[PDB]
């Protein structure tokens, strides 16, 4: 059974910041004391997170 | 037995050709689908398992 639940609580979520964080591996080949350039999906540094 | 062949990754492939790895000397590999000509060597640098 699936039972109804009408009695939800909107609580306002906080706000914060992600300052360094959301970077990965961009794929899967080996490099060693290399600057590279990379365009994709990344996190914007110092964003908006929930 | 029935093969069923439609717009899929199609992973089941089956038989493939074998051969032993040769050393030291300037040859044609291919390796998962990569191909190349050269001389391979034993390496010493360190990968990550992906
Ligand atoms: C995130 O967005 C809210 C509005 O949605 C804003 O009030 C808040 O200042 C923002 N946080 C920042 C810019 O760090």
């Amino acid at each position: 059974q699936c039972v109804n639940l009408t009695t939800r609580t909107q609580l306002p979520p906080a706000y914060t910041n992600s300052f360094t964080r959301g970077v990965y591996y961009p794929d899967k080949v080996f490099r060693s004391s290399v600057l590279h350039s990379t365009q994709d999906l990344f996190l914007p540094f110092f964003s908006n997170v929930t | 037995l029935s093969f069923e062949l439609l717009h899929a990754p199609a992973t089941v492939c089956g038989p493939k050709k074998s051969t032993n790895l040769v050393k030291n000397k300037c040859v044609n590999f291919n390796f998962n689908g990569l191909k190349g000509t050269g001389v391979l060597t034993e390496s010493n640098k360190k990968f990550l398992p992906f």
